[PDB]
DNA sequence: GGACATGCCCGGACATGCCCTATATCTGACACGTGCCTGGAGACTAGGGAGTAATCCCCTTGGCGGTTAAAACGCGGGGGACAGCGCGTACGTGCGTTTAAGCGGTGCTAGAGCTGTCTACGACCAATTGAGCGGCCTCGGCACCGGATTCTCAGGCCTGGCTCGCGATAG
DNA sequence: CTATCGCGAGCCAGGCCTGAGAATCCGGTGCCGAGGCCGCTCAATTGGTCGTAGACAGCTCTAGCACCGCTTAAACGCACGTACGCGCTGTCCCCCGCGTTTTAACCGCCAAGGGGATTACTCCCTAGTCTCCAGGCACGTGTCAGATATAGGGCATGTCCGGGCATGTCC
């Protein structure tokens, strides 16, 4: 029987395709046990983040299924969220529905 | 008037009968007719059918006239006419004259008559045969005034005579009936007859 | 007959087109224009279907942001309609002018 | 027969996980594959010359951290480095 | 060869574009100015595009190739590739 | 009108009946026919398919034509045709004029005739043998007024008159059925049929 | 009378002079209290280089020295002169860092 | 504390300059030295991530160039 | 033993060639690297260094000064749009910047 | 005597005689210097390094370099860079 | 009429009031009034006694008025006159035009006015101070057609409007009551009476 | 219209406002208010009392102005008119054009205006102080097209707007009220009323 | 006068409008299953990179003093920000026309992509040595300074020209 | 007495000259950092070997291009009205510029210590290889969900009429 780390560690993404793309990346000569374990577990907790909120902006939608535009939303509504994808286009992804106070009729 | 219209029945050559509707004794049915009365009972401007019936058909040419009497042999002479108010009214019809009681209803051929001798209304139409496959011809009369009509009828009865004549004005048959206008054709008509046991 | 106000219409466009995301910008006539570009920096080039898809994309959201700075920096300005200085400002200020 | 490279069976047990009653469309997929991507390697990238810089061969846990802590804002630095020293303790001990 | 396809980038689209960026009134001057700013930005994607195919030893542009040009030049774009 | 159309039953030398199909009561039903009554029940401007049925071929030329009349005795002579509403709103076909009652749709060869001497409404369609499949010819007509509509048929009771006639207009064959135009044929089938019973 | 120059042109001589030159705008020791007190907030007993601190006094004057040439022209743009604060968030809103 | 005052009004005033502005308006001051803040936040925090990140307890020149370029401005000068 | 000598020296150019490619080859950009690739490299940078030097020369001696300061740098990369372009998101150090007012700030007769 | 510190002053210096025989140079102003160049290098071996990845090579040529400077130098600076490169490297190779 | 009457009571300068008889409710009363409803129940051209009351005697020439106008406001404008019938059959009393509705009784004095501005029909009469042993001045009306004349009054209810005034027809005073003109007074006045209870 | 008129209560200098009477919701009462809606009910050609009060008398030459409008806004500039079947029966009462909606009864003295810029109609008539004893005037509206008349207000709400204008026109004060012109006023007065407390 | 005679009004209730919703069917786009194969997991190996400990020195921190240039503060004013107003013109909105964008089907061939082979080419390793870096010394760039010379721009005064007012002469 | 013309005086504008600040130039000393030279050392060169990767040939088969046809929605041209950009004007306030006071920044000089860089020893941690096996990724079969339209189902609200009241009539 063969078991897997993410097994081992109760984890999702998988321990043994991001060493491998590590290891293939010509990033450095030697790479740690650990490290492709810390960084599969960070992109768990990110995918979490951004499909929590996603989720929870199609829910205010009365939509079932995530499209872009839930995705868009779910990144420029979190502060950091659109701070960390400040220089992403998403496509599909439209804007957030803002209008400037000055521009609306008195 | 200086006569009287006979109303002697008369169904001459061409079998010349009345007939009329079944029409309940409803308190305001529009015209129902009392076969124990020989009356029709009806409401001011409601359509009054009245069927004819012949044996054979009379020739072309051949009118249909009806005209009403005071019952009463005191009233006999008196010519029936509309009342003051309703002669004044504006209800016309385009073809009737304002004071004629006696109203054929959706027939583009009648005429009325004022009659320069008797003073007698009278309306006439031509006389249709009924489509080779039917049984008779109806007409469609409206009564302009009830029966209590003051300064009219004033609670009289009368009759209407309906004369079956050729073009010329000669009397080939005749019937009548006698007619209450009133607001209450059913309930009036229970109680004329209700009253014939009394 | 009925007639709209000056605005109420732009606005009621305005929310409508942010509130979808299909393209605004025509296929063909981009296409067209990426191909006559394309002429004077490699010779019978081929283009792939997503490839001009990215391409039209990339162009929208390049556009809609660039236009809501200069929006932006107009009614900084206590204005409301946009000039063609405003374009050159943004892009000065944005740092590729 | 041309096989690929994808996170979909990962991302979609995670989406389960968080929310077990949501779908996916194939753009939105694509999208989520190319943030994933780009994260990896941006993180990826940020370790490599950290660990360059400082004369060290090996790729460990502490450059990814740190390097972890640059790239993500306060709170999400926060809650990513509690969750990978509690997942990277576990699996030690686990061995 | 193409020719004048410029003029296919109709003043209703650039409205549009702008209506998209919270434009409220546009000038009828807005057009040409667009046009050259959108021009510019192909010429510069396009370039990168071309330079990474021709490296390749391709003559089609692939969609990767465009979305590499994209996040060199810092808009990365994502949906047709990482 | 100067005169009333027969409505008289004629098979006549080819046979010719009309028959209709067998759709139920229910509601959202456009278009229902009532064997009991003889009467069809359908809903403003939609489709009343009409089957020509014939023992034998007329000659080419033959002429199919509807004419609607009121049923009842009293009104036969008005002319039966769109209320003012109706009458003046936009929804003519491009082919039929705003006044008429019925038209026939689907048909380029269809002619409108207001009758300079009866005044009557009437809806002609060259009649064609049936097609390859069916023992009959369709026709469909749209009634552009319900039975209620005030200053027009204003709930009076309708016929229908199909006759094939030559092109001189002679008389080849009739048929008629009663129409009620109305919001829910199928409710309104239902009660008229369930009152032949009270 | 003494003499008085109009208003602008001794702001124009400053102008002139300080943008000919390259020697440093901002005082040498406050900077560094400055950043040695924003920096405890973040790691208590912090050391500083003389070049550290010299690159980032370097590096700050250079990034206002660009907010400026930014703000100055936006205020330009609205026909104006005198720099405001709705002026430099426009500027760093429109750069991306707001 | 108090050292924010010790970037004084005459040095904003200066750096203002070599800006090329020619007016100043009296609200500018503490929005400058807002914006300098947040910048210095931000940069002293990656350098000193840097710095612990390296096992050291002082903050190098080099730490502040790493900062700087990551930061999206290159400065040359100081190393590397 | 064939007397040494240099392969910067054997393509004509002065940075050199063999730290180029120590540097490629320790730089973890890949396994494996060609001979001709540091030679390139050598002659872009060589390439680019002359004409970055060449402009602040210039510089500096229409400034009467015959030593190359950061001042003369600044000038010689701002001077140039394509140095400018390359050099957008650079600031040299001890540099300053262009002179330039804008037309607006002018006094007016 | 500290440990080996590398620069490139003396093929700077090497280059500015070659250019301007009369011309000096300051430390600040050669400290600029080994900045640009270092920086330039960085940018283009990385951006080599990047290409190769894309396109599954292993191998480190002069094709993925001059590729490289085209995309990142301008126009005209491009052209004459990689002239230079094409007569420097055929002139290697002759030897 | 392009106006209508003031109703307001107005006993002036001289005092005037009206009085009525004591007449109790037999159905079968000419005329009787009820003081809780200040009306005057009455039959067709019976004798209808009206008191002129006054504190002090006003000057000679002065002379008293009788109009009626409908009570209900939106009938007021509408001129009270006789329906047709009555104004066609042949009562009048050599004085009296056929339209008028109030007729003063016993008066060669009298007069009869049709108002050219307003339209309203008015009796006017001298007024004569009591005779010598008497307290009051009595005036005797009749009016001409029932409450319920069709095409007349048609059961709209109507005061009586009583004026005094001088000889240029000047207000000295003014009185009104309710009035019915009705087959049985005493019955109805009863009938109405008990109708305040509920 | 190019216009819409104001609708804004403006008691004016003359603290004029609006009065109804208390009719109850008898299913077929001819006019009933509702305070709770402010909305009158109504039948079509009915009297339709409505109340003038005003803490002072205006001016002689005081004019009181009625004008409907559509109550929803997007229909605020459609003017309220007849509908085509009851513009074209024959239903004038000598005074008011055809397709006005709003008559005023018993009162000669009655304006109808087509306004030529704003294409409303509007009746007007002169206002006439109450009598030094009675409190208030009462103006008899009546309505000629239910609210459901198909091609007329088609099931629509109006507002009646009753402004006091001096003698050129201009505004002195105005009040409205709903109106719903209905067969069974006080029926669809309670089911209003009933679905307030849903 | 009581008992009917006889019309009128209207609440009951049906006729028959219209929307209102719910269920079923059809169309479109998507979850999960299967087989396989290749990339990941367990095990063993070497070796070298990283952890740790001692050392040294340099370079960062802290303090004292002066002194002077820069920062802080007061105050006058002028010019620039800003609010208000008028206008005219350029842009928003609507409508009829036309134009081409879009969609659906079909072809074919160019070219992307995969596989096989092999040879050129780059990693690796040992010996050499000469290129490059650290340290020391010196002289010239050149600034740093200061003081006289040169000088352009601005302000003030004087002169000339034009316009207005007053007086005189002529009609 | 009034009007017109001429002369004189006053005011405004333009030009020229003088003053004054700022810059240029000249010399001087001097200083300290850049350039050069020399020792050394370690990193590049050269020569040889070996694995492997990518260059080229060749085959497949995908999809990009080209075209035709129909539709219809978008673009376009124009008419018109009007809201906003822009120019102008007035006001007042608040920032500049300069004089005076203060303070703390800087330069120099010295002391200490602590931590950053260096070296040496060790050990354990990861690449490399092998063997195996299970997970993940093309291919695929049907199914599920949503929208739309048809069947119940409510209200939405007019017309007719039986009942019951109103009111005349008379032996």
């Amino acid at each position: 029987k063969a078991k897997t780390r993410s097994s081992r560690a109760g984890l999702q993404f998988p321990v043994g395709r991001v060493h491998r793309l590590l290891r293939k990346g010509n990033y450095s000569e030697r790479v740690g046990a650990g490290a492709p374990v810390y960084l599969a577990a960070v992109l768990e907790y990110l995918t979490a983040e951004i499909l929590e909120l996603a989720g929870n902006a199609a829910r205010d939608n009365k939509k079932t299924r995530i499209i872009p535009r839930h995705l868009q939303l779910a990144i420029r509504n979190d502060e950091e969220l659109n701070k960390l994808l400040g220089r992403v286009t998403i496509a599909q992804g439209g804007v957030l529905p803002n209008i400037q106070a000055v521009l609306l009729p008195k | 008037s200086s006569s009287v219209p006979s109303q002697k029945t008369y169904q001459g050559s061409y079998g010349f009968r009345l007939g009329f509707l079944h029409s309940g004794t409803a308190k305001s049915v529009t015209c129902t007719y009392s076969p124990a009365l020989n009356k029709m009972f009806c409401q001011l401007a409601k359509t009054c059918p009245v069927q004819l019936w012949v044996d054979s058909t009379p020739p072309p040419g051949t009118r249909v006239r009806a005209m009403a009497i005071y019952k009463q042999s005191q009233h006999m002479t008196e010519v029936v006419r509309r009342c003051p108010h309703h002669e004044r009214c504006s209800d016309s019809d385009g073809l009737a004259p304002p004071q004629h009681l006696i109203r054929v209803e959706g027939n583009l051929r009648v005429e009325y008559l004022d009659d320069r001798n008797t003073f007698r209304h009278s309306v006439v139409v031509p006389y249709e045969p009924p489509e080779v496959g039917s049984d008779c011809t109806t007409i469609h009369y409206n009564y302009m005034c009830n029966s209590s009509c003051m300064g009219g009828m004033n609670r009289r009865p009368i009759l209407t005579i309906i004369t079956l004549e050729d073009s010329s004005g000669n009397l080939l048959g005749r019937n009548s009936f006698e007619v209450r206008v009133c607001a209450c054709p059913g309930r009036d008509r229970r109680t004329e007859e209700e009253n014939l046991r009394k | 007959p009925h007639r709209y106000r000056p605005g109420t219409v732009a606005l009621r466009e305005i929310r409508r087109y942010q509130k979808s995301t299909e393209l605004l910008i025509r296929k063909l006539p981009f296409q067209r224009l990426v191909r006559e570009i394309a002429q004077d920096f490699k010779t019978d080039l081929r283009f792939q279907s997503s490839a001009v898809m990215a391409l039209q994309e990339a162009c929208e959201a390049y556009l809609v942001g660039l236009f809501e700075d200069t929006n932006l920096c107009a009614i900084h300005a206590k204005r409301v309609t946009i000039m063609p200085k405003d374009i050159q400002l943004a892009r000065r200020i944005r740092g590729e002018r | 027969r041309s096989r690929k490279e994808s996170y979909s069976i990962y991302v979609y047990k995670v989406l389960k996980q968080v929310h077990p009653d949501t779908g996916i469309s194939s753009k939105a997929m694509g999208i989520m594959n190319s943030f994933v991507n780009d994260i990896f390697e941006r993180i990826a990238g940020e370790a490599s010359r950290l660990a360059h810089y400082n004369k060290r061969s090996t790729i460990t846990s502490r450059e990814i951290q740190t390097a972890v802590r640059l790239l993500l804002p306060g709170e999400l630095a926060k809650h990513a480095v509690s969750e990978g020293t509690k997942a990277v303790t576990k699996y030690t001990s686990a061995k | 060869v193409l020719r004048d396809n410029i003029q296919g980038i109709t003043k209703p689209a650039i409205r549009r574009l702008a209506r998209r960026g919270g434009v409220k009134r546009i000038s009828g001057l807005i057009y040409e100015e667009t046009r050259g700013v959108l021009k510019v930005f192909l010429e510069n994607v396009i370039r990168d595009a071309v330079t990474y195919t021709e490296h390749a030893k391709r003559k089609t542009v692939t969609a990767m190739d465009v979305v590499y040009a994209l996040k060199r030049q810092g808009r990365t774009l994502y949906g047709f590739g990482g």
